[PDB]
């Protein structure tokens, strides 16, 4: 699955919830990403640059749903990978 | 004349080029004064946290069922407030009540209401902040709680209510 195919609202929870984690949360993010060192200090000079971070990834098809929990698996975020997970996986009873 | 005084009146140009803009006006007669909206609703939550590296946030007024999945993010034993902003454009209410309750696992433990007074007709928002609120603490209790919150009033009329999840993780700064 592509984060692409998340709702709107799924987009802005993700930025939102990630506000209250860790203000460097993200920047462990990048460098399991493979994100180069010098972009790292532009990004920590901004003031919500985990918001940027999501549409800069967006920009290309390696934005799947599968390599984002696979990276937040690698720096010990599993916990908020399960509640995000809650609408990334098939289940609508109504 | 009719074709010697328009050398001055050319002003007249100037401003009538703005009369296409005016007629955008006439697309949108609504003025949120309508019978199809409601009286009074939060335009959002917002969670404020002096332990925090950031405060938190969430829109409101759209898609509530989508909430019932996505998460917030709070610290094991932290300390934590909740604000509550709400627009009023229709009349004044009085007796409004805030209710809020917490759900570990999918099990209710317990619940409580704030009251925020009465408001009236006001064109902007209005914002209420509870008390320190303490959080649960254990690795098995780092789970997704399901809060639901409802706003009433005196006059028993619900407003809007949705409900929301929130992560306890292990750290939220360093």
């Amino acid at each position: 699955g592509l984060y692409s195919s998340l709702p709107p609202a799924k987009r802005e929870e993700v930025e939102k919830l990630l506000n209250g984690s860790a203000g460097d949360t993200w920047r462990h993010l990048a460098g399991e990403l493979g994100y180069q060192p010098e972009h790292i200090d532009s990004f920590t000079h901004e003031a919500c640059p985990v918001r940027a971070l999501l549409a800069s990834w967006a920009t290309q098809d390696s934005a799947t749903l599968d390599a984002l929990l696979a990276a937040l698996r690698r720096i010990q975020r599993a916990d908020l990978v399960e509640s995000l997970c809650s609408e990334s996986t098939a289940t609508s009873p109504v | 004349a009719q074709k010697s005084i328009q050398e001055i009146q050319e002003l007249d140009k100037d401003d009538e080029s703005l009369r296409k803009y005016k007629e955008a006006l006439l697309g949108r007669v609504a003025v949120s004064a309508d019978p199809n909206v409601p009286n009074v609703v939060v335009t959002g939550l917002t969670l404020v946290c002096s332990s925090a590296p950031g405060p938190l946030e969430l829109d409101l007024t759209g898609d509530l069922e989508s909430f019932k999945k996505q998460s917030f993010v709070l610290k094991e034993g932290v300390e934590y407030r909740i604000k509550i902003s709400f627009r009023v454009n229709r009349e004044i209410v009085s007796g409004m009540k805030y209710i809020q309750h917490t759900y570990r696992k999918g099990v209710k433990i317990d619940k409580t209401d704030y009251m925020v007074g009465s408001y009236g007709p006001r064109a902007e928002e209005y914002e209420f902040l509870t008390p320190v609120e303490e959080a649960p603490k254990g690795m098995l209790a780092r789970g997704s709680y399901s809060i639901k919150s409802r706003f009433t009033d005196d006059d028993k009329t619900d407003h809007l209510s949705w409900e929301w999840n929130l992560t306890i993780k292990k750290d939220w700064k360093d």
